[PDB]
Order: structure tokens, then C-alpha cells, then sequence
């Protein structure tokens, strides 16, 4: 349970575009969007909800 | 007498209710940017509910709205709002899927930026190049929340 | 670059690069969804196929072998308000929207 | 789409083994199923993309 | 999802299927009329003329 | 006395019920096709037509419709229609998974193309090859949406 | 093959691929299958193993 925890809680997903293609017409926002990222420090992986 | 499952069912289809969810951050938001600081004065024409079907045909006639659930989910996080809705030809059958369109307060007449001009920049919050009188870039900090169209709308700066 | 164009013997001089610009990062809430009962792989998997357009398997037309691809629909990632227009399922079969 | 789908469908794969092409970098692939979902309808039926 | 009652949902309730791009990102036209071709590289060590 | 299971079961077979669903969007879009769209209306052959076993066979005797379910569920969006046959021979067992077609409206001023004169090309988009009063010859995309007997229903085109 | 037979410049023409021989297609009912209960990957994984 705690590799599966840790397997879904420290990923990196590909989440997209806000404004990406194909697109509606008239559209001008256009963004990537930052997901979930990787951890980094210790008390991150501290803060993993079992 | 007095069993658990019935033997037949009869419903009555004249009016019909409409429940309708919405997450409670949605209207703590809304109560929060009503009532301080920016302008909502929702001003008496929003009881009024139209509905949209799931082929997205409009329903033609408009419907009431009253409060029924002050209670959010403990599993959705959602609270319930409960309309009405005149059915004299039978359209609506009880358990279908409706989209409801309650109207969110109707903002006064200040401003409505284009997409192309505001950007963002400095690290954090809006901004958007603005000319002065003698005709110099200035630059300006926005607060754009929300897209209406192709336009953001803005609220200070 | 700003030691460039003042520079004589040098003459536009650029990075081959793009400059930076703005991006949407959204954070979720893990206790919150948690204690909602909505498990955190269907919040990646939602996120990462409704808006990311995943890869499922391949099939065949007029005898070659084509892919098929999954993705929302174009006027439903279009804003940042669309975003919360997602609904993922917890663990007692009810729909939870995504600005929860 | 039309023609880049006829493009990598017919002519990439004679013009990608002939004497000295190492590279090829069509404009456009060929076609694919596109599936686009409704998150509405998906709401609906209580369905997640997955 | 079927019920045992013969109740169904197919996948065109929840969405549209049809044959479009693998990928959205590249798009060319040639002189205005709209038009796809493929980019070809050399390998090195083979001669460029013939 | 008053305990749940049953000890036996006496039923009676003759005559039959048979049970379909059928989901409300193609239910209200029959109701929208048949007042402004592609108009049609039944008449007295709306009563119905048989039913097809399990095997893909044909049950020789026709059936009638009277409706006894309108509600739609949650979990598939469908109503429930209820039709009785007659089952003299007892041929049809309770519990069995069939089949049944209806009767939607009667289109007048209908096209029907055979098989092989429309094809499918690239991207799908069903076409034929039509010759104009040059003897020329044309394709024809057409929205061919279904097929009736040896023939495909033709709409546009 | 029989264009060749014909042409007395040539003999003992043939193929060198195989004839055609019948093959038992069987069709499930997934509809069916559904609505008794029985999950469609269930079937696959029956019918790739026994």
C-alpha cells in the first residue's frame, strides 16, 4: 500500500494545453498547463496521504 | 401490511422539480466577491431558470427557483438548489438530466478588456501596457480573474 | 543580451531560443479529494486522457495500421474555467466535480 | 488532413528506402479515430474518461 | 455499461468518433491553396545528386 | 406465516410480456422530428410489428403496444416500454433476451439507394456517383444514416 | 495463372503461396454477453488460453 501510494502520488502527468489544437474558432488564450510534478524534498515525501 | 417494496407507483408530471448541484466553493466565492469589494447586485431577475436538455434543445417555458438543501455533501461537497418548472405537454420525464441556467448576479457597467492587450508578466499577477496623454508606455497590474468571449474581464488597474 | 547591441563588431545577435510566457498551473487538493472518497490515480488518469489526448491501441483502415486517440472535445478545454466542467467518481459511485 | 493522410499512407514509405533519404519530416500525419469526448454526457451516466 | 434488462450505453452518447489528424501541431499551404508534403534530409555519405 | 421465499412458483404463459428499453434521446428526437423536422405519422399500423428470438430468428406472430413505464432512470437515461404477445404453443419462455422492433413514423418523399451504388471513401463520408445532363459523371456526398431492407434511407444529397 | 498457362514460352508457371482453405469465424454477442453478467475481457482471455 505504501508503493502504491507513493507510485500515485509521485508522478509526472502529461495534462495539456489550455488552448490547444484542434481549437474552437476565435480562440486567443493560449497556455500549457503544469500538472502534478515530481517531489523533491524529503518532508514531501513526508506529506504522502497513506 | 405496511411492507417494504410497493405494488405499483403513480407520479404526478404537472409541475415538475429540477435539483440542481453546485459546489460550495462556487457560491463561497460568489458570496465572497458579492457582498466585498467587487460589484454583483444580483437585483431581482434571478429567480428566473431556463433549462437546457441533453441534446441541447432549450426547454421553452422559464421556471422558479427555491431553496430547498442549506447542507453541502460530505461525499460531493455540493449543495442542493430545487426549481420549478411548468410541464403541460409531458416534455419533461422524472429522472432525466437537465442542465439548469441560474444567473450569478448581473455586474454594473465598467469594463471588458481584450485578450490580445492583457498578458502576463513580473512574476505572479496581470498586466497590460497602457499610453498615457504624453503618449509614453506605462506599464499597469491588472486583477483579470474570469474570460468572457475573447475578453477578460478586469477589475482593477 | 544586454551587453548586445551595444557592441560594434557584433550585429543582431538573438537566442535561437523563444522567451518565456505565461502557464496555467493548477494545484489539487490531495486531503480534500481524499476525504471526499476520490481516488488520486483517477484524478491523473482524468486529467491526463480529458485534456492530454492519450494513446489506447491501434486498429486498421483501408488495410494499414492507424492509431486511435482519446481526448475531450474542443469547447470543453478551451478556458480555465472549463476545467472545473470534469467530473471524477469517488468511491460510493457519485460524480464530484473538478472545482471541488 | 487529406492529403497529408495520403502522403504518409502511399509515398513516405517508397520515398523513405531509396539510396541516401535518412530523414523525412512530413507536414501532417495520417489519419487517426478521434474520439472527443462530452464531459456533460459523461457526467450523465456517471462515466470518467478511464 | 449494459443492466440486465437490456438497458445500454454505447459510445456515441458520451461522444463523437470520426476519422481526424494523428497530430494538430504542423500545418502547411502552398501559395494560399491548402496543401501537405513531406521534408526529405540526406543521409551523410550518400551523394546528393543522384 | 408471512416469511420471504417462496415455496413454488405457478405462472401462466399464455399470453407474453416482453419488456424493451429504449433511451430518451432517441425518444424526445422522435418527438422533435415529428412536428418540424422530416415529418411522418404511423396511423393504425402503430400497433406493432414481431419480435426477433435469441437466435436471430423470426416469431410469426405479431404483437400490440400499450406503454406502462414513463420515468427515466439514472444510470442509462432510458424508459422501459411494455408490449404483449400472444404465445399459444409456448414457445417463448419467461426471462428470455429478444428483440423487439417498433414503429416510428412513416417518411413520405423517401430515397433509397441501392447497396452498391454508394461507397465509402477517405475520412468515411458516405458518396455516390451521380451523371448530370452533360453525361458527366459526379461524387455525391450524401448522409446516408441507415439501411432499410437492401437499401440505404438517403437524406441529402 | 490461367494467362500464363495459355503462353508457350513458359511451363510449369505457378504460385508459391498456398490455396485457400475455409476457416470457422465465430461471432459473440457482446450485447448479450453484457447483459447476462459475464464481463467482455473474461471471454478474450478464455478464448486466448483454452
Amino acid at each position: 500500500d505504501v508503493s502504491s501510494a507513493i507510485q500515485a502520488q509521485n508522478v509526472q502527468i502529461s495534462s495539456g494545453q489550455l488552448g490547444g489544437l484542434p481549437a474552437v474558432k476565435g480562440q486567443q488564450l493560449n497556455a500549457t498547463i503544469i500538472g502534478k510534478t515530481r517531489l523533491q524534498t524529503a518532508e514531501q515525501f513526508e506529506n504522502i496521504l497513506l | 401490511n405496511g411492507q417494504a417494496n410497493a405494488m405499483a407507483t403513480v407520479q404526478q408530471l404537472d409541475p415538475i422539480y429540477v435539483d440542481v448541484t453546485q459546489p460550495s466553493t462556487a457560491l463561497l466565492r460568489l458570496r465572497r466577491e458579492l457582498a466585498s469589494g467587487q460589484l454583483e447586485r444580483a437585483g431581482d431577475n434571478a429567480a428566473k431558470v431556463s433549462l437546457k436538455l441533453e441534446d441541447g434543445s432549450q426547454y421553452p417555458l422559464e421556471g422558479r427557483l427555491e431553496f430547498s438543501e442549506v447542507s453541502v455533501d460530505e461525499g460531493t461537497g455540493s449543495v442542493t438548489i430545487r426549481a420549478v418548472f411548468p410541464n403541460p405537454n409531458n416534455e419533461l420525464l422524472p429522472g432525466m438530466f437537465v442542465h439548469a441556467q441560474l444567473q450569478e448576479g448581473v455586474k454594473q457597467k465598467a469594463i471588458l478588456a481584450p485578450q490580445q492587450g492583457v498578458t502576463r508578466d513580473l512574476k505572479g499577477q496581470a498586466t497590460a501596457l497602457v499610453v498615457n496623454a504624453q503618449n509614453k508606455v506605462e506599464l499597469r497590474v491588472i486583477k483579470a480573474d474570469r474570460v468572457i468571449g475573447d475578453k477578460w474581464l478586469v477589475t482593477e488597474g | 543580451l544586454m551587453l548586445a547591441a551595444q557592441n560594434p563588431a557584433l550585429q543582431r545577435v538573438r537566442p535561437n531560443g523563444m522567451s518565456d510566457e505565461p502557464q496555467y498551473k493548477l494545484e489539487i487538493d490531495d486531503e480534500k479529494a481524499s476525504a471526499l472518497g476520490v481516488s488520486l490515480a483517477d484524478i491523473n488518469s482524468t486529467v491526463s486522457i480529458a485534456w492530454g489526448s492519450s494513446y489506447v491501441n491501434d486498429f486498421i483502415d483501408r488495410g494499414r495500421v492507424k492509431r486511435v486517440y482519446l481526448q475531450g472535445r474542443p469547447d470543453a478545454r478551451m478556458n480555465p474555467d472549463d476545467l472545473s466542467k470534469w467530473y471524477v467518481r469517488n468511491d460510493k459511485g457519485e460524480m464530484v466535480p473538478f472545482n471541488a | 488532413e487529406d492529403l497529408s493522410n495520403y502522403i504518409v499512407s502511399n509515398i513516405q514509405d517508397p520515398l523513405s528506402r531509396t539510396k541516401g533519404v535518412g530523414d523525412f519530416q512530413v507536414f501532417g500525419s495520417q489519419y487517426s479515430m478521434r474520439i472527443w469526448l462530452d464531459p456533460a454526457k459523461l457526467n450523465s451516466y456517471q462515466l470518467t474518461p478511464g | 455499461k449494459v443492466n440486465p434488462d437490456g438497458s445500454q450505453v454505447r459510445l456515441k452518447d458520451v461522444a463523437d468518433v470520426g476519422l481526424g489528424g494523428q497530430d494538430y501541431s504542423i500545418n502547411a499551404q502552398f501559395n494560399g491553396s491548402p496543401a501537405s508534403g513531406i521534408a526529405i534530409k540526406l543521409a551523410t555519405g550518400a551523394n546528393a545528386l543522384d
